[PDB]
RNA sequence: AUGCGCGCUAGGUCUCUGGGUCUCCUGGGGGCCGAAGCUAACGCGUUAAGCGCGCCGCCUGGGGAGUACGGCCGCAAGGC
RNA sequence: GGCUAAUCCCCCAUGUGGACCCGCCCCUUGGGGUGUGUCCAAAGGGCUUUGCCCGCUUCCGGAUGGGCCCGCGUCCCAUCAGCUAGUUGGUGGGGUAAUGGCCCACCAAGGCGACGACGGGUAGCCGGUCUGAGAGGAUGGCCGGCCACAGGGGCACUGAGACACGGGCCCCACUCCUACGGGAGGCAGCAGUUAGGAAUCUUCCGCAAUGGGCGCAAGCCUGACGGAGCGACGCCGCUUGGAGGAAGAAGCCCUUCGGGGUGUAAACUCCUGAACCCGGGACGAAACCCCCGACGAGGGGACUGACGGUACCGGGGUAAUAGCGCCGGCCAACUCCGUGCCAGCAGCCGCGGUAAUACGGAGGGCGCGAGCGUUACCCGGAUUCACUGGGCGUAAAGGGCGUGUAGGCGGCCUGGGGCGUCCCAUGUGAAAGACCACGGCUCAACCGUGGGGGAGCGUGGGAUACGCUCAGGCUAGACG
């Protein structure tokens, strides 16, 4: 089992390589609720083929950059922009917050 | 130093006869004829309605005294008795009431508690013809314990022994006396046993 | 390279060996690749050693190399014994 | 708070504060005197109770206490500080153990002496 | 809307029997049913049917109550002395069965929620599943 | 000195604005007194401080102190 | 400067085979074929010398040991809010056992962050441990696992492996020798010294055992280790006696001056017999080795014990250390005298200014006992950070009000998926430890053998109520 996730491309500014952004749920150890979190996986697309927006399982593979460990194995969804203009807005959402 | 000290004076204490004096607990003297009040100056004194503390103690100290060991025996002993499956009281009871030098006075062979640990801490006893000088030792059941026969005519044994003829022993027990054998058969359950303590208020004590 | 041999697990004066598979250059007394047996010299019970041959014969033909009191060890539940 | 609270922020953990910097940690800190005097307590009380200022190893200079009935302690002494702070008189925080270094005993107490550093006399 | 719906049913039975009500509604709901279903069965409520008010689906559960008891307050013994909420929303719970709760020692239940369906804890057990603790009752 | 929202739990009385076959009924605000229930008491009680669910803010002995330092805001005074 | 041997080093060959470029075949990240080309092997030594041992060589497997990589868990401060140029990806190359900005050239302009980046502080991590009803809190000494260092900092070399603690180089501090040119160390191995400190041991014996290196072997090395020593540091076992003995001596305390207490305690009587003396005296040790047989399987035979004349066994034998805290409530234990807001006690209240169960001594008592106290520290009590398991009208605590971003939460029905969720099977969850059972040292402590359980994560299979999710539908919420 190398390990296969799924997720959604918000990054698209790579040569050759794609922004996946993978969520997990659980529950929380103490407080018991069940909560949600994710990263962001950078990843392997030799021909440019996955496009943002699109939801694609991910792959443990023999690396590729500081940073790269996983190439991309399918598309599962395609083109799904709540979800890149979710993580979008929350990044626009960032310098509120500072000085 | 474990105890070693006198003695029918804390038989007034504890506020009843114990008999760690064996003949003469059993006199017109045990000082509880005599004496029922506790030693000291203030003994003839009025009393004063106890704490739920001091009576736990005390309860405690009695168990205690009868069996005579020292506190860190005995709640070793307690704490194991509570660790073991079964109801804490009565296996408290079962493992005291196990140990050899108790087994020895349970049998007859000495007349007090305290004469039993020196006889056997003196070499006398054996347990299934191994001499065993800890008094300690735990008599599991089926274990035969005599007199070993280097000692088997010497002085207080024949006295105690010969004395004995004819006496009941513990039903948990079985008595040779000609051999000066006997057989620990069983484990005693509390009223197997006779004593003066409510076992409960030990457990109490310990849960403080 | 992998030996069976003695690990030492008495107190002082009461001395218990297991009888271990594992690569040399462990501390004796510490993690090892598989229980094979106990050892016990001072022959305080009725068995003061036991092997399961079916096992330590395994480790043998993959090059496992017994010290001496391993092998006589082993060879005494007869590991060895041909037929 | 709610849950969503609990997750999102959590529950604080909550420290305390050594009551002495007798410091390392250290159970006991030697140390010398500097000023071995006598001083008054308050509200409720009077008296002239004894302490000593005592430079320590550990850097710090404090005030201990020196108790019992009498003693014999004065600027060079050198003494070990134990911590034990004295109700009714002001920063003592420390208390001096008789019979260490050069703080003597408390002279004829029969009675608790393992306190106070007082050896066992000839019952006779 | 009703945040967590199943509760205010749970809720709705509580201020009713304090107040000693013959019965009362709740907006119907399936498993609202089911765990009614439980109660039923198992000794806590009298029963219940299914209704209509002004066109609307209502449950009108009918409740019960020990007798009229002496002295100052006769007020009457409650069957479901009491009722209680255990997973809700944000903060959800689930059981293993071997963690699925004895109640009161055992004269009570608690009814928890499995894929073989709503179940009591000893039929959770028999049955030798977990789920979504519901409630307790007793 | 009482965050918002929704649902449940007797009444009685005075009132403001609607609707109704207009004694009275039925909405939605404001008051008082009370059922159950709550509360340390005082009190609260369908305008909950009662029964429940969601979500936010917040608390953690008195003093030092809303002070010091830091940052941010402000022309300042001063604010957070 | 000269000579010389080898299992040292080259050169040609043999090519089982393997390396590499290119081509096809299967297979799918660089796996296995296969074909042409090219490139690559070796080392001798001992003899119970013509056939056995020990070695060498290329290849394929095993086995053990590791490198690298990925999910997830992994302290405090936001009064650290932004961080980033090898940064981030691409191509090509360099390096390596091997992936990869690990490095380098060129190209692109990325990458990270309130799901807490960046900075600051602190720290080795675990198995476990301690406490706790649990949940939690604390911890990581000793034994085991992993990592990291070897006076500070760089750096390679040689090897299968190191970037090597008793190996090499350089810079730095420090020490020592020095003909002032230059040299020499590196106990965080055992012991020991010294400094520091409240404080932590012998410059021991042994190479008998177990384990390690080299040796065909005998053997050699082994402060790994097996043992002794020192400290009540800890635990466990054990002694300071056992039975009798007064209406209860003296002494001391109290006293209504009758008596009350110490107290069967003592004295005394009898019995036992720690200590100490004598005698025997281990187990741990049977292999390597030699013999027969085949250097095999199997059989037969010899040696070897530091601890130790110890443990243990038999004989003899003496009545043979008691102490410390406490006695106002919390808390088990009371009186007299002294003292007079003093001397002093004290964990909190509080006690002491002439009747003090609270200070000091006495007699008595209570508690533990080779210990008993104090100090420090952790958990606890503390549901006093409240998950279990708390609060906000006036006790601390509702933001001055709104608006909405993120985020949390989400009415009734039907269906697909089955992520959460639940069940089964299986793998993993090393050994110690914890628990249970037997068992071994006369018990225990300590120890062995067996058994049980276990959260979590991997893989397969299954359930679909609830939570998700897609689909379709309603109208009690919302809105028009
Ligand atoms: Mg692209
Ligand atoms: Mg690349
Ligand atoms: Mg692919
Ligand atoms: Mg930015
Ligand atoms: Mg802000
Ligand atoms: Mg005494
Ligand atoms: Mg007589
Ligand atoms: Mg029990
Ligand atoms: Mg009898
Ligand atoms: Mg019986
Ligand atoms: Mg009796
Ligand atoms: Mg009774
Ligand atoms: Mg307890
Ligand atoms: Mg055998
Ligand atoms: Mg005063
Ligand atoms: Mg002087
Ligand atoms: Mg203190
Ligand atoms: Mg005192
Ligand atoms: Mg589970
Ligand atoms: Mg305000
Ligand atoms: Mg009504
Ligand atoms: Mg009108
Ligand atoms: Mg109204
Ligand atoms: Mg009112
Ligand atoms: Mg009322
Ligand atoms: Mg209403
Ligand atoms: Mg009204
Ligand atoms: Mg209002
Ligand atoms: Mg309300
Ligand atoms: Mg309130
Ligand atoms: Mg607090
Ligand atoms: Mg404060
Ligand atoms: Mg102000
Ligand atoms: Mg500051
Ligand atoms: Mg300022
Ligand atoms: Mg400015
Ligand atoms: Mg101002
Ligand atoms: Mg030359
Ligand atoms: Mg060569
Ligand atoms: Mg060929
Ligand atoms: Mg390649
Ligand atoms: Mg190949
Ligand atoms: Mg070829
Ligand atoms: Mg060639
Ligand atoms: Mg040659
Ligand atoms: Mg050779
Ligand atoms: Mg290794
Ligand atoms: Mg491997
Ligand atoms: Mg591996
Ligand atoms: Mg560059
Ligand atoms: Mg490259
Ligand atoms: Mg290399
Ligand atoms: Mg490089
Ligand atoms: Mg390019
Ligand atoms: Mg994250
Ligand atoms: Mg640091
Ligand atoms: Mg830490
Ligand atoms: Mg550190
Ligand atoms: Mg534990
Ligand atoms: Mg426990
Ligand atoms: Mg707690
Ligand atoms: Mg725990
Ligand atoms: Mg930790
Ligand atoms: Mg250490
Ligand atoms: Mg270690
Ligand atoms: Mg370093
Ligand atoms: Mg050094
Ligand atoms: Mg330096
Ligand atoms: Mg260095
Ligand atoms: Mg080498
Ligand atoms: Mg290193
Ligand atoms: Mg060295
Ligand atoms: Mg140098
Ligand atoms: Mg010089
Ligand atoms: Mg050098
Ligand atoms: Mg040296
Ligand atoms: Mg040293
Ligand atoms: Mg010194
Ligand atoms: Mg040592
Ligand atoms: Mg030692
Ligand atoms: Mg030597
Ligand atoms: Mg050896
Ligand atoms: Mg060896
Ligand atoms: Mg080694
Ligand atoms: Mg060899
Ligand atoms: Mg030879
Ligand atoms: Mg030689
Ligand atoms: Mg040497
Ligand atoms: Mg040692
Ligand atoms: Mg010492
Ligand atoms: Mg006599
Ligand atoms: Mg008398
Ligand atoms: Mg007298
Ligand atoms: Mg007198
Ligand atoms: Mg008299
Ligand atoms: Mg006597
Ligand atoms: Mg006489
Ligand atoms: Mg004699
Ligand atoms: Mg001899
Ligand atoms: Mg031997
Ligand atoms: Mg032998
Ligand atoms: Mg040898
Ligand atoms: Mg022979
Ligand atoms: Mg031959
Ligand atoms: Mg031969
Ligand atoms: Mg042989
Ligand atoms: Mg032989
Ligand atoms: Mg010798
Ligand atoms: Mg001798
Ligand atoms: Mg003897
Ligand atoms: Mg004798
Ligand atoms: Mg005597
Ligand atoms: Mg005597
Ligand atoms: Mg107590
Ligand atoms: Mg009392
Ligand atoms: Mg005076
Ligand atoms: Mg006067
Ligand atoms: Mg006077
Ligand atoms: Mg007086
Ligand atoms: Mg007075
Ligand atoms: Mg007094
Ligand atoms: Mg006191
Ligand atoms: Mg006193
Ligand atoms: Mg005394
Ligand atoms: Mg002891
Ligand atoms: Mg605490
Ligand atoms: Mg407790
Ligand atoms: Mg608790
Ligand atoms: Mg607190
Ligand atoms: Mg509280
Ligand atoms: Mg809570
Ligand atoms: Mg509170
Ligand atoms: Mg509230
Ligand atoms: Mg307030
Ligand atoms: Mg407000
Ligand atoms: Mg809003
Ligand atoms: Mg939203
Ligand atoms: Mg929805
Ligand atoms: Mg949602
Ligand atoms: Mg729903
Ligand atoms: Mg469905
Ligand atoms: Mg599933
Ligand atoms: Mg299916
Ligand atoms: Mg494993
Ligand atoms: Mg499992
Ligand atoms: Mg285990
Ligand atoms: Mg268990
Ligand atoms: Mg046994
Ligand atoms: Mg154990
Ligand atoms: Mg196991
Ligand atoms: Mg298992
Ligand atoms: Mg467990
Ligand atoms: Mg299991
Ligand atoms: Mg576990
Ligand atoms: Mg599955
Ligand atoms: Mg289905
Ligand atoms: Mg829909
Ligand atoms: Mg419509
Ligand atoms: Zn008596």
């Amino acid at each position: 089992p190398k390990k296969v996730l799924t997720g959604v491309v918000v990054s698209d500014k790579m040569q050759k390589t794609v922004t996946v952004l993978v969520e997990r749920q659980f529950p929380h150890p103490l407080y018991g609720k069940v909560i949600k979190r994710s990263k962001k996986y950078l990843a392997h697309d030799p021909e440019e083929k996955y496009k943002l927006g699109d939801v694609v399982e991910i792959i443990e593979s023999r690396p590729i950059s500081k940073r790269k460990r996983f190439r991309v194995l399918r598309l599962v969804e395609s083109g799904r922009m709540d979800l890149v203009e979710k993580y979008l807005i929350r990044r626009q959402n960032y310098e509120s917050l500072s000085k | 130093g474990r105890y070693i000290g006198p003695v029918c004076r804390l038989c007034r204490r504890e506020g009843v006869k114990l008999y760690l004096k064996g003949e003469r607990c059993y006199s017109p003297k045990c000082a509880m004829e005599r004496r029922p009040y506790p030693p000291g100056q203030h003994g003839q004194k009025r009393a004063r309605r106890p704490s739920d503390y001091a009576v736990r103690l005390r309860e405690k100290q009695k168990l205690r005294r009868i069996y005579g060991i020292s506190e860190r025996q005995f709640r070793n002993l307690f704490e194991e008795a509570s660790k073991k499956k079964g109801v804490t009281g009565s296996v408290f009871l079962g493992l005291l009431e196990s140990r050899l030098d108790n087994v020895v006075y349970r049998l007859g062979f000495a007349v007090s508690r305290r004469q039993a640990r020196q006889l056997v801490r003196h070499g006398h006893i054996t347990v299934n013809g191994r001499r065993v000088d800890l008094p300690s030792y735990r008599v599991r059941p089926g274990d035969e314990i005599a007199v070993a026969e280097k000692s088997r005519n010497l002085e207080l044994i024949r006295q105690n022994l010969e004395a004995m003829k004819g006496r009941k022993v513990g039903p948990w027990l079985s008595l040779d006396v000609e051999g000066m054998k006997g057989k620990f058969l069983r484990l005693p359950d509390r009223e197997d046993l006779a004593l003066p303590v409510n076992e409960q208020l030990v457990i109490e004590f310990y849960s403080r | 390279m992998v030996k069976i041999r003695l690990a030492r697990f008495g107190s002082k004066h009461n001395p218990h060996y297991r009888i271990v598979v594992t690569d040399a250059r462990r501390k004796r007394d510490g993690k090892y690749i598989e229980k094979i047996g106990y050892y016990d010299p001072r022959k305080t019970t009725p068995d003061w050693l036991k092997v399961d041959v079916e096992r330590a014969r395994y480790w043998l033909s993959v090059g496992a190399q017994p010290t001496d009191t391993a092998r006589r060890l082993l060879r005494q539940a007869g590991v060895f014994r041909q037929e | 708070p709610t849950i969503n609270q609990l997750v999102r922020k959590g529950r604080e953990k909550v420290r305390k504060k050594s009551k002495v910097p007798a410091l390392k940690g250290a159970p006991f800190r030697r140390g010398v005197c500097t000023v071995v005097r006598t001083v008054t307590p308050k509200k409720p009380n009077s008296a002239l109770r004894k302490v000593a200022k005592v430079r320590l190893t550990s850097g710090y200079e404090v005030t201990a206490y020196i108790p019992g009935e009498g003693h014999n302690l004065q600027e060079h002494s050198v003494v070990l500080i134990r911590g034990g702070r004295v109700k009714d008189l002001w920063g003592v925080r420390y208390h001096i153990v008789r019979g260490v270094y050069d703080a003597a005993g408390v002279k004829d107490r029969k009675k608790s002496r393992s306190k106070y550093g007082t050896k066992k006399p000839k019952e006779a | 809307m009703l945040t967590d719906p199943i509760a205010d049913m749970l809720t709705r039975i509580r201020n009713a029997t304090r107040v000693y009500k013959e019965s009362t509604d709740v907006p119907a709901s399936r498993f609202k049913e089911e765990i009614l279903r439980i109660l039923a069965r198992e000794g806590f409520i009298k029963g219940y049917e299914r209704v209509d008010v002004d066109g609307k689906p209502y449950l009108r559960v009918y409740l019960k109550y020990g007798p009229r008891r002496q002295g100052p307050d006769p007020r009457p013994e409650q069957v479901i002395h009491h009722i209680r909420r255990i997973s809700k929303p944000g903060r959800r719970v689930y059981v293993g069965v071997k963690e699925i709760p004895r109640v009161r020692r055992g004269l009570g239940i608690a009814i928890l929620s499995t894929s073989k369906g709503v179940l009591t804890d000893r039929e959770a057990r028999k049955l030798g599943v977990g789920g979504e603790l519901i409630c307790e009752v007793w």
